[PDB]
RNA sequence: UACUCGAGUGGCGAACGGGUGAGUAACACGUGGGUGAUCUGCCCUGCACUUUGGGAUAAGCCUGGGAAACUGGGUCUAAUACCGAAUACACCCUGCUGGUCGCAUGGCCUGGUAGGGGAAAGCUUUUGCGGUGUGGGAUGGGCCCGCGGCCUAUCAGCUUGUUGGUGGGGUGAUGGCCUACCAAGGCGACGACGGGUAGCCGGCCUGAGAGGGUGACCGGCCACACUGGGACUGAGAUACGGCCCAGACUCC
């Protein structure tokens, strides 16, 4: 009664990371963009749909995209300060 | 803490006879004091808290413990009235009363209290005890023979029983059913009032 | 090293446990792992009551019991099926079951009439 | 030191970090040379050495002086270093 | 004598448990994710082992310095204390190279191959306990993020490692975390930068509810240990009953 020597590590599904949707308002860095999220999130009291804004700093290593260029992007570990984001595909151009 | 002043004064002051068979509230229905016979101008808040005086006067609880009852009854999903007297029914005190042990509330209470009783074979002495369904209420021996519950079992011709209370032997055996609803709990006065004040 | 344990809970006067797996550095009223199960010595037979399969499962993992905890488990054939000695014996001495309301207010009315 | 076995770590305290101050100061001084003879320029000595430093990062890690991923960090640095120049 | 055991060397513990709410308006806390960016003693379960050599010292004995605290020298001894080497080829690097999945760096097939290398320890005969490398679990963590919960423009500009890029350094890990160069950027009325106050929550009190107030007990996190800095040992350190320095205070 003699087993294996080595076992096999267990699956787990890769987890699922955040995506986003936005807009360049600076492509004014190196290798770096900067993006506005949308959103509409209720008062927590008053109930009136309210939008926000939030900017965000990514990374794109070839430059590919302009200002003012419907984007998408998804988490990514820390690549600097205050970069938490990359940039996957230009979704529309303009 | 119990009350131990007079008791026909209360009775007196609220307007309804509450043991019952006295000659005290006969010869002096009006209220105690010099100035009872003053005439008195009319009140909700005196309504409904003369109201609660007969019931809790008649059954002996205080007001912090029957508030708690109060409070019971109505977070109970029947009728708030309702649940409280058939609560303050299934008192100990008030169940040996009303099987005819007791010829008086007063002596349910202190017969209960000196643990002449025992339910499903447990020496209970407090009065405040609620009773169950299903619950078999004895006496024990050395109370059995004693003179005054002697007396008191032997000449037992007074005020009928109700349904759910029944008294079956010799030895005076108490059982109940069911708890009351409103037609058996038939004692005087009424419950809105109760109710409302409490709501206030 | 992750074990089994017991919590105190109730009253002053009786003690009311809960089998428990923690992590040794946890404090005996901490945070808990899974509820396996509940140790009431304050009872004539000291009701005992444990789930078998989360048991064998932390067990296979290498949880190790405390002595309460390992005695219960002999108690109860869990440590029994985990080794393979005697087998899974039940030594539990269940709660006397206590007579019926109904049954007894039944028996009264017959004794009575 | 108010405690007995607390004194008694306090001298082997001692001791401990005076070995591995050694043994670190050791490889400082054998990745120094290493940097060098590498920044000087000659493959031959930086090859020779470079497997002597590898094998005493390797060695350091294996007493607990330092971290195996520091240990691996350190050889990779190095190995890059030298087939890069 | 070794039943037994003061002091001593060596392991493990001492980072848990117990306390307080000073500070902190902050990823500190709550909730939900990520880690293809990560560590994890003791516990469980596989595989492969556990070879050979060597110097010294505490304790003891002799002696000195000191009021004390403590401490200097000689001589002497042992180990699962310390230090060499052989093997490991599961591990770590470097080079070449295949397949496959992607969420881009990239991951996974103990991929294949070539080169270099990485350890161990014995005791006890009694329900017998240990040691090393490595595969896998469980546990306990680290780091990053979205959203949420105070007052004050009679606080409008703030920021120069500050924002980003490359090469090096560092760490368990990514990252201006640090450094050299280059570009001049980054945050702000959806209130930056200031000022005041405050540990956060599960919960508690009130109220018909929404809401308002609050954070007593019990429970989970966080911060701190006379004040202010610092690192060492260690799997793991705000190291309350540890160390070093500078202070205020108490004592010899």
């Amino acid at each position: 009664q003699k087993g294996p020597k080595y076992t096999p590590a267990a699956e787990k599904p890769r987890g699922r990371r955040k995506t986003a949707i936005g807009y360049v308002v600076s492509d004014k860095m190196q290798k770096t963009i900067v993006v506005e999220l949308e959103d509409r999130k209720s008062h927590p009291l008053y109930g009136k749909i309210i939008r926000t804004t939030k900017k965000v700093k990514a990374h794109d290593e070839n430059g590919e995209a302009g200002i003012g260029d419907r984007v998408s992007l998804m988490e990514t570990r820390p690549l600097s300060a205050t970069k938490r984001w990359r940039l996957v595909e230009i979704l529309e151009k303009a | 803490a119990r009350y131990t002043g007079p008791a026909t004064r209360k009775s007196r002051r609220l307007g309804v006879d509450l043991v019952g068979g006295d000659q005290s509230f006969e010869k002096r229905p009006y209220p105690p004091g010099q100035h009872g016979r003053a005439r008195i101008k009319e009140s909700e808040y005196r309504q409904q808290l003369q109201e609660k005086q007969k019931a809790r006067f008649s059954y002996g609880v205080m007001e912090k413990q029957f508030r708690r009852y109060y409070e019971e009854a109505n977070r109970q999903p029947g009728k708030t009235g309702d649940n409280l007297l058939r609560i303050l029914e299934s008192r100990l005190d008030n169940v040996v009363y009303r099987a005819g042990l007791a010829r008086t509330r007063r002596m349910a209470r202190q017969l209960v209290s000196h643990g002449h009783f025992l339910v499903n074979g447990v020496k209970v002495d407090i009065p405040s005890y609620r009773v169950s369904q299903y619950d078999i209420i004895d006496v024990k021996e050395k109370s059995l023979n004693t003179l005054p519950f002697q007396i008191a079992r032997e000449t037992a011709g007074e005020r009928p029983i109700p349904s759910w209370l029944q008294v079956v032997g010799e030895r005076q055996r108490i059982l109940v059913h069911q708890l009351p609803e409103r037609a058996q709990i038939d004692v005087p006065l009424t419950e809105q009032l109760i109710v409302e004040l409490y709501s206030k | 090293a992750v074990k089994i344990k017991l919590t105190r809970l109730g009253k002053i006067r009786n003690p009311q446990y809960r089998i428990i797996v923690a992590d040794a550095r946890t404090r005996r009223d901490g945070r808990a792992i899974e509820v396996i199960g509940r140790y009431h010595p304050k009872e004539e037979p000291s009701l005992i009551q444990i789930d078998s399969e989360r048991a064998q499962y932390w067990l296979g993992v290498g949880a190790q019991p405390t002595e309460p905890v390992l005695a219960l488990l002999k108690i109860t054939g869990d440590w029994q099926k985990f080794k393979g000695l005697p087998g899974a014996e039940g030594t539990l001495k269940v709660k006397e079951p206590k007579p019926s309301k109904l049954d007894l207010f039944n028996a009264a009315l017959a004794e009575a009439e | 030191a108010n405690i007995k076995s607390q004194i008694k770590r306090i001298r082997t305290n001692e001791r401990r970090r005076l070995r591995n101050q050694s043994v670190k100061s050791s490889l400082r001084t054998a990745i120094r040379g290493f940097r060098e003879a590498v920044d000087a320029g000659d493959k031959d000595k930086a090859s020779e050495l470079l497997h002597a430093t590898s094998r005493k990062l390797d060695k350091a890690a294996s007493k607990g002086v330092i971290h195996p991923n520091q240990a691996a960090n350190k050889k990779s640095a190095l190995a890059l270093a030298l087939n890069k120049l």
